[PDB]
């Protein structure tokens, strides 16, 4: 009857968001953090020890192929005849190093490449990274399993005698081109010996040749220097005992 | 800069035992004051209020003048004793001449009782309301913040410098989340809590609001105003017939004393 | 702090099950009780409300007084009772004198019905709305709270300390989180369930209340106190016209009158 | 207890893919029920409260009886009929003298349209607003439930024994949770889009409802109410000045009378 | 299912860039979307307003013919119109006769303009303020999903079967962990900053619009009903009063009169 | 894409201690803000309301026309002066003629004084509560996205290619975690701070304004409208019978006068 | 003023809750929960693959380890001259392994002992550590560094000859002793390596010395049917390449 028409209506007020939800979602926000973090925390430290050997192997891979890349690349300067494979450390002479039935020699081609791979292998050594990753380098041998087994274990002795004797013989056009140091860095950095059958190969004439297999120290040998010995000086030339006219 | 570094190493060398004992001791006294200033307050309206009604309801079938000085009598409170003033303007007063005086024989409502005996006035701001409502987040709150100082301990104290270390770190570090985590369950706890007994609270005493202001109501009658109007539109139709009446009555007695008039001449 | 390590090997020593079983057990309770205090309750409002619908449109087309006894025997419930008294306070009787009597003829509204037959009197306050609004909130943080809890239970238990029985302590820290998830999980469940019902049941009582109210409305016609000024600014208006004619009147029959008398002089 | 692991194992059986499944299945029912009684019931309303507006404003400059029959034939649903009836309650007609006759010159509004064809009984109950402004929060409630079922489902089937059951937990653990999220984010997007959906269409309802409401009442003038008592105003002080006027009338009438009567005598 | 199996299959290939691509894409979207539809319309308004406040306050001191005339003309060619005309409805223009002609000498308000000018017309609906109050809701949703998808995809490709590729699988989880976190930031931002504008422009529009309103206000002085109740009462009073008077006085001239005519005879 | 590339290396270019520095500085002057436009000026409000209010209650014994200088002069800023002077010309003055002059010898309320001294006049706007009721939200919203772009920064930066690059990378990300913990820490402890405050401002503000518009109440009386009906009906009906009255003294002293004629005639 | 005080009120419909913080803050919590499972998951199994690949080698050394140890058992109780080391999984002969300048072949002691142990290392090889570890034999040649180098190489190759012979020659003991199947191990398992020029502390009496050494699989070697080359059935006898009067 007599209400009042200036009765005011306070204004519908939007509520704000509940603190408890935003602060909720920060807090579980950074729960997940905390756990992520802790996880790559916790997984780095108990594979830190891993991670570094992997990182150790990844360098020595990396240095040794910079090594057999550095190798190969002056072999395809040089002389054509030097084939090097980086995948496993080989050096091979196919068309050089075929050989015949029942003889050990070689021919001029052969001579030519072992005589010019022998002072880039000795330089490549020479180098920091063969200063540390270098070792000795290892002569290959293969036999087939055919035939009397004697008979094959003294082609492939002969073989390797006969791969020796070029390195190091008297009049030998190696020998005209050297040094003192250089024949002793040969001395030392080459042995003969070692035999090995394979049926990885379709023919066995595959099987007769020669092949050199350098072999580089472990992660944890680091170049042991009780293991490296001396030699004298040449007094006299080398003469190679094996029946050239044959 | 460095004084972001300080203030880290400063917060973090506290014990981790502290936060949780902070966080509870607070929510407690947050709830401690809930209890006494919300919750012991609201009890006390709400029995009030049922009393009031059983006093309202008691003089339902009394004179309109001992009515109103029972319930001026009634109410001693300072929101209530405005509200019942206001009311009283509120309420129109119908006085018929008995006796040669002018007595009160009926007493009209223009208002209803819930105008001047609020919610607002009655309920929400003796309860403060408006802050109490927000009590549960700001719990909730000092909860969180407790267990994000808690983690910057325990994250703090994580260093599994050796793969050796890994395990022990893991587990002290899973411990100090417990501490922060125990900190912040106690609080949503009494947050929970706290929004139950509030909210029951505030129905029970909108409730019994409701049972005291319709005792109010159901004293006085409304309708004042339109019973007044029709009074003066039937006075105003019976005004002119009376007017009609009177004026012809009039010429009667005019006619008749000029008639006597004549007959004495 | 001793006390608070005593407070952790406590919370920490229950076994992992009771912590969902607490939760689920308490949410059902809640449940339960929002049946029960709620929805029931809110099925019965609306079920009266019908009836009482049917009942208002029964009486459409009877007379006044006939109607108002209807709808007196009608309204028992306490506050359907009040509700109509005071209604019945604001209609408006126009009254008019047939055969020597004062009968009504027609009764007028002044208000909404609506204004006495309110949504909170008949719906908020009795289904307890101002609480039961927040009973999903209620749910979520008791979910919240078995989450915190489990999880505390769950990182307590992670301490292998050996490579060997670190699978058992994964294990059992898997079975935690299982039963944390459980609870929290069944709590939303419970939680929009409650909010689907009650938001339902709220929007159908409204509705039926909006019914109610109307069919009530529909009875009688509002607008009578501008009828009322309207006619006391045309008896006023004719109050003017009729004064004029009347001393015109009795001047004409004064004249009359003084001239009889001159002939009879 | 038992009971606890008999149902985890129940609960934890069902394939992962068919959480996802039943999240999106539910999701997309409440959507396709939002869409069938709240977005087209909207649409419907505001369409036809524009057909409604235009028919108004076509008889803006018709006779009031003219107009007050279009619009009595205009409103037929059941809300709108019964608001049309209240608001014509609610319309004061003001009568004239024209040839002997009492007839409608002006009709007068008393109050406005909205009060009537209000916000609740136009748009909120048909389109149960309040049921629907809460689907959203229900639908991100179901997503929840889903990614914590897939989550609980991926747990329990956690084998932790050995690193290839470690990695093989995990990528099972995680597919189950890419299921039960797909489900919950197809629940979230749902709920988005249906929050925008209600939002503007709630909006433009209400537009063209205060469009509509306009329309109404454009054709009534309020102020009826102050207009009389102005005029009552008037007439008491000018029936005050025509009474003394009409006093010194009939005295002058009478000196003027007796005069004549002196004159005869 | 098959379905759900190319879902599912499809759902584990996308790339995890894409995520925040999108999220970023879409979020720029909606906050373009408020830029246009919300904050440039509310400055646009509240431009509004204050021009509106400025042409008010500049007919302070003006007649109330030409006040009526400035407003009319300020308000016809605008939204405004009818809010205005239904405003001046609520006006009461008192007349008075000067110089034999019916002029306005006052103008008296009988409602607020608040009541015509209303938040909902004048600010909510233009401005959608039922929708985006939700767009920071929107905006927080989104960036979860995108989050939580870029954190399983990112889950889902950490797989280390051996020890030597942990590192990897942890330097490929910490960019798609980093991409998923772009995304959540990016959407919080967005969510923080739409919530900080857009109540920042509410509340400078309600200032102003309560400016504009209170504005209106000022013009015309309420309060007239009373004034003409007091009037009537004290008519009928001072009748009373006068009615007395005159027949005092009418019965002392007909005593002088009948004393002169006892002379002349 | 290139474009998320360049946008990640923009972003995680900053240093990472800049970050929580970032938001504490935000956050800090956010509070400030807060202090300064909220805080302080509730306080000057609140103690406004004070004084008034004792200001009000030294003037309960003053004569009208005091009180209402007094008041006038009292309220003088602006929204305090707009809602003095509607409330005034809201108060109704009440006339006597003692005895050559219009003296006001009673003031009646016709409005509560609070539908002018309202809440929303005079503290929700001034003090922007529209703004201000979201600003805990932004402040806890700004912690979060510390977290993640202080967690991108460490993402992104993440180098696996040395042990001790990896080293000083998990470092990093460990101390950017921390710097998370803390802004969000700092951010969540001023929120609730903000949050204590303001709520309990606004429920001061609330109960001292409505101790004022109590206080303002307290001087005027209402229901002077129905004072005035009941005296327009008992004026009413003394006018029919002292209209009675009148004609029958005229009609007896006409008479008697007639008899004096005729004895002297 | 011509309104009525009874008027409706409450008009005040309740806001929804604000949902997209609250799936925020739950999701985000699912996720927190998935980081932590996922953090002590990952720890355990890789902690774990960490401890099976120190096993690994711990029981392969110790596998390796155990065979050495009853080699070197049969060894002693067969004949007392036989010295085994351990150490660096060698067998070398203290006395009767010695040489003197231009000679080829051992002296009695030396025969037999060199006939005695070849079955000590079929049996070692038959054995279920020699299945899982045991790679082929190489037989190392050891000379002075003093005198001309071939003929210290070709002294050593001949030796090396010789005693290949004296395993597999048919006038041999072993030849008439074995079977076909051990025989064909042999073949198998006795490689002719390299020659050292190990000396010190100045005694010609042992630096001029011959030993077989044994190699063992790796953990990460794997064992496939290329390099098990499988020497096709004896149809011939064989016999020693080197002859008397030399
Ligand atoms: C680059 C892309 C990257 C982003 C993509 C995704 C984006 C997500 C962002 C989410 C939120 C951002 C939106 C903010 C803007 C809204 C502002 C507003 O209030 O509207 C302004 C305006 C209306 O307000 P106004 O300014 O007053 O209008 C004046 C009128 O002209 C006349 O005045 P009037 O008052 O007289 O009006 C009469 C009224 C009366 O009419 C009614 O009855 C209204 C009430 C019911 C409406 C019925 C329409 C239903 C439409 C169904 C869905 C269609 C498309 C769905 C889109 C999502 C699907 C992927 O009519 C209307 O107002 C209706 C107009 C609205 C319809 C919009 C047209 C359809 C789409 C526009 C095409 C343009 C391309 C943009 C991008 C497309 C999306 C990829 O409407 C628009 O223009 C809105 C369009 C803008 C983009 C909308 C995108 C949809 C958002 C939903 C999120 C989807 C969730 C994921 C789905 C997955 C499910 C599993
Ligand atoms: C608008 C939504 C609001 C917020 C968004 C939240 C983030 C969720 C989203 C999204 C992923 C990005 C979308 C894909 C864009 C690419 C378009 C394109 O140019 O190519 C089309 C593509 C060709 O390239 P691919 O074959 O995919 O190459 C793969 C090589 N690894 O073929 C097509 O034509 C369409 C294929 C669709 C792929 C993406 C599907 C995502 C759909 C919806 C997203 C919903 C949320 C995800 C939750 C997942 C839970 C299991
Ligand atoms: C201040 C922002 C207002 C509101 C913010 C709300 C949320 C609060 C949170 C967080 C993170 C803030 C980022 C850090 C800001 C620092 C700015 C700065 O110092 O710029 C200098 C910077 C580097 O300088 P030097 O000293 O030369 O660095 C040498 C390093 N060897 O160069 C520059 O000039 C500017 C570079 C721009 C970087 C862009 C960062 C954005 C800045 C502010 C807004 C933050 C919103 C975050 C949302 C993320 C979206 C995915
Ligand atoms: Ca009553
Ligand atoms: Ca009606
Ligand atoms: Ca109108
Ligand atoms: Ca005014
Ligand atoms: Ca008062």
């Amino acid at each position: 009857m007599f209400g009042n028409a200036f009765g005011v209506k306070k204004r519908r007020s939007d509520e704000a968001e509940k603190p408890f939800w935003i602060s909720y979602a920060d807090l579980m926000t950074a729960m997940m953090v905390l756990f992520l973090v802790v996880m790559v925390a916790s997984l780095s430290s108990v594979t830190q020890r891993i991670q570094r050997a992997e990182q150790g192997e990844k360098a020595r891979g990396q240095d040794i192929s910079r090594l057999c890349e550095r190798l190969e690349l002056h072999a395809r300067n040089v002389n054509k005849n030097i084939v090097v494979d980086c995948h496993d450390n080989r050096i091979s002479f196919g068309e050089a190093g075929r050989f015949a039935h029942n003889q050990f020699f070689l021919n001029a081609e052969g001579q030519k490449a072992l005589q010019d791979v022998v002072p880039l292998v000795l330089e490549a050594s020479n180098s920091e990274e063969g200063k540390k990753w270098f070792k000795q380098i290892v002569i290959e041998g293969f036999t087939d399993t055919d035939g009397s087994y004697l008979y094959n274990l003294h082609l492939s002795l002969q073989r390797s005698e006969w791969v020796m004797c070029s390195l190091l013989d008297s009049r030998s056009p190696l020998q005209k081109n050297i040094s003192a140091e250089q024949q002793l860095q040969i001395r030392k950095l080459f042995l003969a010996g070692g035999v090995s059958f394979n049926n990885a190969k379709e023919s066995k004439e595959a099987s007769r040749r020669v092949e050199l297999r350098m072999q580089f120290f472990g992660l944890k040998d680091k170049r042991d220097k009780a293991d490296e010995v001396d030699f004298p000086p040449v007094v006299n030339k080398e003469v190679c005992q094996l029946v050239m006219p044959l | 800069m460095s004084w972001l570094n300080s203030i880290l190493v400063t917060l973090t060398s506290v014990e981790p035992y502290k936060v949780p004992v902070t966080v509870i001791v607070t929510v407690t006294f947050a709830f401690v004051c809930f209890i006494f200033f919300y919750l012991l307050r609201s009890i006390r309206i709400i029995y009030g209020l049922k009393k009031y009604t059983r006093s309202i309801n008691s003089i339902e079938k009394s004179a309109p003048e001992v009515q109103l000085e029972h319930l001026k009598s009634l109410f001693q409170r300072s929101e209530l004793k405005h509200a019942w003033n206001e009311f009283e303007e509120s309420l129109h007063s119908q006085y018929e001449l008995e006796n040669g005086e002018e007595k009160i024989v009926r007493i009209r409502a223009t208002a209803p009782s819930a105008s001047f005996f609020s919610e607002q006035q009655l309920v929400d701001i003796p309860l403060n309301t408006e802050f109490f409502k927000h009590l549960p987040g700001i719990l909730t709150g000092m909860g969180i913040i407790g267990t994000f100082y808690g983690l910057m301990i325990g994250l703090n104290h994580f260093d599994p410098s050796t793969p050796e270390q890994v395990s022990s770190s893991v587990n002290n570090l899973l411990r100090d989340v417990l501490y922060a985590f125990l900190g912040s369950a106690f609080a949503i706890f009494a947050s929970i809590l706290v929004t139950w007994l509030e909210k029951l609270s505030i129905a029970k005493s909108y409730k019994y609001l409701e049972k005291f202001t319709a005792a109010l109501d159901s004293l006085y009658d409304s309708g004042v105003g339109e019973e007044y109007l029709a009074s003066l539109v039937k006075s105003s139709n019976e005004s002119a017939t009376q007017a009609r009446h009177l004026k012809e009555s009039l010429v009667t007695d005019l006619r008749d004393m000029l008639l006597h008039l004549a007959e004495s001449q």
